[PDB]
């Protein structure tokens, strides 16, 4: 991995950052409120008489078990578009409140029920915001709403005109019934959502969790926060989820970040040996997966700790260096130099009787390569 | 009469715990050092954007509010009441007395004379603050009950208001009133504007202090 | 940028090698931080120790010499200085030299200078008594040695009383060290606070674009976040290069002051304090160094009248190393920085020419 | 960036603290220019004549 | 329809300002090294003999 | 539709080039400090005794 990081076949002595260690999470619990009432859509999608287009209805679906699969696969719908969220992932999310609006329009007016359109319907009958989130469903209803002689009971604002629906109308003039589901998320504690299956609960293992919508990874631990009846979870400055409340038992649990750091490789150079030592940076050396040695800089594997002290060779950190000496690899607290007491007294002096002439070199960069790039040709 | 709030009408903008973190928010608040009406003991007021509402007593003369646009039939309204039993939220089309109240035998409730088309029901000294707001068909109510060591004057201090209720009504509101228990045998009204505040959070997660960032240059 | 999610991580591969460059830059500036310290403090070969019985002519260095009963074996003034001044993909690497090692280096420099003068910075350390070293330093600023030896107790009392005031003024100023800490923390916080901006997307969470959104469209909302987060990371890495180039020049100046004020006596004006440089002492600080500069300042001046030369026997006499002065009626020679008048003789003057070309000659 | 318009300000609010950083950077530069001049010229205790 | 174009305008105008500020930062560090040389010259060539 | 694909290449390559030029400007300023120090050593160590 070091040879690959450097793009070479010979690595010289040093210490190289090679990747990023990381623990794996086991299991994938799923907490969700109890199971009761799968929502009876068979009232809004199964009504005997719909509502006009200029006074649409507005049903506020609420806490329930919603199964958008019976909708999505019913194959009876001529139009099923989802905007904020693709359809198959509806039975795996939870919101605060679903609204369902219902009305009846012509056949070729179903393309104005969408975010950002214009026309007599979207202008002033029913306007969808520009960041819509829900889904729009529509199906033909010629046999129910159109009657011989003209059904003049379905009006629209243009101040009011009436579709005269008749059974011998070409498609695109026959009545279509439309239902617009709009999922909203105010700031409550929870609400209706797909009924997966939910599961038990663990504590003290990297895990992949979902708490009624909150998807994450980490270790879960018993808390001692003083949450409030309105305070479920408590994020952290810089805005990361750190605590949750379990919906079923209503207890606060902290969410720690699975052990993760960096991995460095210490090598004496491939022209000396192919042995290697490995530093897991600021990781406690008991959770890494011979010589395991704990440092203020992390856990070191593959070097032995000696009691001598040499001049620093390969710098590990916090006063620790490594060398290939003691044939193998080892660690130690580098030495600053040899000790020396000067024979100081108040009437003693040292005077030199000889000298040496010394010549030493000093090297300095003056210049670098002059390069130009044509910005356009690049 | 009119009076001066000092630092009053701060509510938790939402759930989500929190500790020592001078967190900054933009919302509808009651500005610091404001001009709050004074009422003694009452009339139809406006709403226009939320309402602060305090009250002081040991008995219970303040027995809920009534809301809406017309406070009558032909359009829907809310009604929040409390007899000596407990709270009664209700949403019908009513016919409200132009001077509606309840007595204190102890027979009462000359409040309305109609309860048609009900679309929501529910049944079951002192300083009692309330913040009422109405956004996206939800009617939110924050509240707090502090004990004064006076009887009926607006004190000074800091006390954040915790959310109580949430009603998915859809109702339009433009006016509101009050309800009082007569004699047979003091309250204020602020309004809320879009301000920006700096809230100081304790280590338990409660708001202990705040800064209104549009009062003066120091703020 | 991605936070352990394979969808974002595959889109990121389309951006080439930006994230190998950013790491190369940060590694290059983390290695030079240890190079900065090595060149200020490892200016000795031996670790010198001071003698157990400490009689330095009346001078008292006890507040700047190491203290064994203290933390990390620091001096008393090195403690006042150390008392005055878990995320996603972000780590802090420890420095190669601990604080104990740097306090060891400064105590070796300080025991070398108290005990050998400037000889250990040129070769082997040669001991000399401390007052004779002080007399050499007085010679280096142009005062004679008898002025030190006749004022030894006063000069030592002034030095002790002036070291006693550093300790008060600090115990009761390290803003240049505080500012570099503050700047780095303010930048690291701005980096994390950007992980919660949309940059024109539906949310700031990948589990919200990935949850409520297919795998073929999310590719437009994830790219919006990738571009913003890359921009923010690269801004962080540019401003660190520009801040490290400034810390580097400060450490290069500190390394020159350690050579020229601690292992020598400087003649450069206002380079090692204000006054005439006598000597300097180093002390370690959290991410830097404090120099204590000891200088000579002249005081209590009088006026006299002067002449450039003296005429006598038709000759013009000039002082060998002083100035001719007059107390009103008599003519003496002093040295120029300290008043000490002498009789004008043929031992402290020299002759050149006759006394009609100089302007200002006096007869004496 | 925006400049008067209001459709621009709400869109730019989505970028975080990019503009706060730039103003800090430019203010540091301007405070350094006065210290440059103080260090070159105010090297004297008294105003001598 | 307009938000799409306004975001392109914003991106370009923010890139221009970052280029400007980064170059002012690099150009001020060059002026500081020059004022530092001037301070040393004023100390050592005007207040003394070198 | 060539235009929409060409614009992403233009955007990426412009940013590449700008990163190269900024890091050359920061490195030339380090080379200039070295060359000023070498000029000062040439004057003070070769043309005199220090
Ligand atoms: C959902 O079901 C669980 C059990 O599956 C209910 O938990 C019970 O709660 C009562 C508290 O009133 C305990 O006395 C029971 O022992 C619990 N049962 C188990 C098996 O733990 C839970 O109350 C149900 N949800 C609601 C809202 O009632
Ligand atoms: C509305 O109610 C009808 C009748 O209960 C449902 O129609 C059923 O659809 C399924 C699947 O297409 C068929 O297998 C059944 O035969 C249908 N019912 C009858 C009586 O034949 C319809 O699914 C309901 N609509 C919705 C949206 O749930
Ligand atoms: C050098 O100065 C120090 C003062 O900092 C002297 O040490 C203190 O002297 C006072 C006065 O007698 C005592 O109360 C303290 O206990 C001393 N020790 C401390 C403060 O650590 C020290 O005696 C002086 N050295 C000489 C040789 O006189
Ligand atoms: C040196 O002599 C001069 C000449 O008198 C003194 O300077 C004068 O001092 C008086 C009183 O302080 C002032 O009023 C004059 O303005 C000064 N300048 C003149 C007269 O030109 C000076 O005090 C003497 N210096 C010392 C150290 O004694
Ligand atoms: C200048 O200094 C001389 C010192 O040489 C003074 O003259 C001597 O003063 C002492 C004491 O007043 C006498 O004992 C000597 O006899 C004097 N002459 C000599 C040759 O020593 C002189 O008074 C001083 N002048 C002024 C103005 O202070
Ligand atoms: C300094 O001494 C010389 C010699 O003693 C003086 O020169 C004499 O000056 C007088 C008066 O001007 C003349 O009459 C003599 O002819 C000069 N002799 C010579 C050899 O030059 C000189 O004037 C004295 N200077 C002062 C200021 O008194
Ligand atoms: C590298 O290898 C060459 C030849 O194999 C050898 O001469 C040289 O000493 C080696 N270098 C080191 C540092 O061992
Ligand atoms: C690693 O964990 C063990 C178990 O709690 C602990 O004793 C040890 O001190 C930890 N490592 C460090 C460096 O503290
Ligand atoms: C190093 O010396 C210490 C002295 O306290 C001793 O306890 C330890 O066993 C020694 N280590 C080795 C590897 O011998
Ligand atoms: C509140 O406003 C009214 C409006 O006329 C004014 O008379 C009164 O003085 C104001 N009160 C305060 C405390 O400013
Ligand atoms: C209190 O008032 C409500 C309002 O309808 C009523 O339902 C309730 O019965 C009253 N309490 C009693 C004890 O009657
Ligand atoms: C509301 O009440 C009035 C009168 O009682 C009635 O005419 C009307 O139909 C009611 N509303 C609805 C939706 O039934
Ligand atoms: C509230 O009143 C306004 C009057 O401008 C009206 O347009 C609006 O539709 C009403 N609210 C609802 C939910 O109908
Ligand atoms: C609440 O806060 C107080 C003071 O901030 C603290 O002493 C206490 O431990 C906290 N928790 C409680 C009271 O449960
Ligand atoms: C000094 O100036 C005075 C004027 O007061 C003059 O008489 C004298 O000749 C001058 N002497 C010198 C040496 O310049």
């Amino acid at each position: 991995e070091t040879k690959c990081t450097l793009k070479s076949f010979t690595v010289e002595k040093g210490i190289y950052q090679t990747s990023n260690f990381r623990v794996q999470p086991t299991e994938s619990i799923v907490r969700f409120p109890n199971i009761t009432n799968l929502c009876p859509f068979g009232e809004v999608f199964n009504a005997t008489r719909f509502a006009s287009v200029y006074a649409w209805n507005r049903k506020r679906i609420s806490n329930c078990v919603a199964d958008y699969s019976v909708l999505y696969n019913s194959a009876s719908f001529s139009t099923f578009k989802c905007y904020g969220v693709s359809p198959t992932k509806l039975n795996d999310l939870c919101f605060t409140n679903v609204y369902a609006d219902s009305f009846v329009i012509r056949g070729d007016e179903v393309r104005q029920i969408a975010p950002g359109q214009t026309g007599k319907i979207a202008d002033y009958n029913y306007k969808l915001p520009d960041d819509f989130t829900g889904c729009v469903i529509a199906w033909n209803s010629n046999n129910l709403d159109s009657k011989v002689g003209g059904n003049y009971n379905y009006l629209y604002r243009l101040p009011l005109q009436s579709y005269g629906f008749q059974p011998t109308n070409g498609v695109g003039y026959q009545p279509y019934r439309v239902v617009v589901l709009s999922f909203e998320l105010l700031h409550a504690p929870a609400t209706v959502c797909g009924p997966k299956k939910s599961t038990n609960l663990v504590k003290n293992k990297c895990v992949n969790f979902n708490f009624n919508g909150l998807t994450g990874t980490g270790v879960l631990t018993e808390s001692n926060k003083k949450f409030l009846p309105f305070q479920q979870f408590g994020r952290d400055i810089a805005d990361t989820t750190d605590a949750v409340r379990d919906p079923q038992t209503l207890e606060i649990l902290d969410i720690t970040p699975c052990s993760f750091g960096g991995v460095s490789v210490i090598t004496p150079g491939t022209n000396t040996s192919n042995q290697v030592a490995v530093l897991y940076q600021d990781v406690n050396c008991t959770e890494v997966p011979s010589n395991v040695f704990q440092t203020r800089a992390g856990c070191l594997i593959g070097a032995e700790h000696v009691n001598n002290s040499y001049e620093c060779d390969i710098p590990i950190g916090a006063g620790i260096c490594a060398s290939y000496q003691t044939q193998s690899i080892i660690a130690y607290t580098m030495s600053l130099g040899a000790e020396n007491s000067v024979a100081y007294s108040n009437n003693s002096i040292a005077i030199p009787t000889n000298f040496t002439i010394s010549v030493t070199t000093e090297i300095l960069p003056v210049s670098m390569t002059k390069t130009s790039v044509d910005c356009t040709m690049y | 009469a009119y009076t001066n709030s000092f630092t009053r009408g701060v509510y938790y903008p939402d759930k989500v715990f929190r500790s020592s973190v001078l967190h900054s928010t933009q919302d509808l608040f009651l500005p610091f050092f404001s001009n709050v009406t004074w009422f003694h003991a009452n009339p139809v007021l406006p709403f226009n954007d939320g309402v602060y509402f305090a009250s002081t007593e040991k008995s219970n003369i303040i027995r809920g509010w009534i809301f809406g646009t017309t406070l009558d039939s032909k359009t829907q309204s809310l009604l929040i009441v409390n007899n000596a039993t407990n709270v009664v939220i209700k949403v019908c089309e009513f016919q409200f007395c132009n001077d509606p109240f309840l007595g204190v035998m102890e027979s009462e409730f000359r409040v309305y004379s109609s309860a048609n088309n009900c679309t929501f029901e529910y049944v079951s000294k002192n300083l009692r603050e309330f913040v009422f707001k109405n956004i996206d068909g939800y009617f939110k109510i924050y509240s707090k009950h502090t004990p004064i060591n006076l009887v009926r004057d607006l004190p000074q201090g800091f006390s954040a208001l915790e959310p109580l209720v949430d009603l998915p009504i859809g109702i339009n509101i433009t006016r509101f009133q009050t309800l009082l228990a007569l004699h047979r045998s003091a309250y204020y009204v602020g309004y809320l504007q879009p301000r920006t505040f700096l809230l100081k959070y304790n280590e338990n997660g409660t708001i202990t202090d705040a800064v209104d960032c549009a009062l003066d240059p120091l703020s | 940028i991605c936070g352990d999610s394979t969808e974002c991580s595959n889109l990121l591969l389309q951006y080439g090698s930006f994230c190998t460059q950013l790491n190369r830059a940060l590694t290059g500036i983390a290695v030079e931080q240890d190079k900065n310290t090595q060149e200020v403090f490892a200016q000795v070969k031996q670790i010198y120790k001071t003698p157990p019985i400490k009689d330095f002519g009346g001078f008292n260095f006890s507040q700047i010499l190491p203290d064994p009963s203290k933390p990390s074996k620091r001096s008393f003034i090195e403690d006042l200085l150390f008392n005055k001044v878990k995320f996603n993909g972000l780590t802090v690497l420890p420095p190669l030299l601990t604080d104990e090692m740097i306090a060891q280096y400064t105590s070796a420099l300080l025991a070398g200078t108290i005990t050998s003068g400037w000889t250990f910075g040129a070769g082997a350390a040669l001991q000399i008594p401390f007052a004779m070293q002080m007399a050499y330093r007085f010679n280096g600023i142009g005062v004679t040695q008898n002025v030190l030896y006749e004022n030894q107790k006063l000069i030592a009392n002034q030095f002790n009383s002036a070291i006693g005031k550093i300790q008060d003024s600090l115990s009761s100023a390290l803003g240049k060290l505080q500012d570099v800490v503050n700047q780095n923390a303010q930048a690291l916080n701005t980096l994390v606070k950007q992980l919660s901006s949309n940059f024109g997307a539906i949310s700031s969470v990948l589990n919200d674009i990935l949850s409520r959104l297919d795998p073929p469209e999310a590719e437009v909302q994830i790219d919006r976040l990738i571009t913003g987060r890359l921009q923010s990371l690269q801004t962080y890495v540019t401003q660190q290069l520009i801040r490290a180039a400034e810390i580097r020049a400060s450490a290069n100046l500190a390394a020159t002051k350690m050579s020229e004020c601690v292992l020598g006596q400087s003649k450069r004006v206002d380079f090692c304090g204000k006054g005439y440089h006598l000597m300097s002492f180093p002390q370690s600080a959290p991410h830097g160094v404090v120099f204590l500069h000891v200088t000579y300042v002249p005081a209590q001046e009088k006026n006299f009248t002067t002449a450039p030369a003296i005429c006598h026997d038709g000759k013009a006499h000039f002082p060998r190393e002083g100035v001719f002065v007059s107390n009103g009626t008599h003519w003496f020679v002093t040295q120029r920085n300290f008043y000490e008048p002498q009789i004008i003789t043929t031992d402290n003057t020299f002759v050149s020419g006759n006394c009609d070309v100089v302007i200002g000659i006096v007869n004496n």
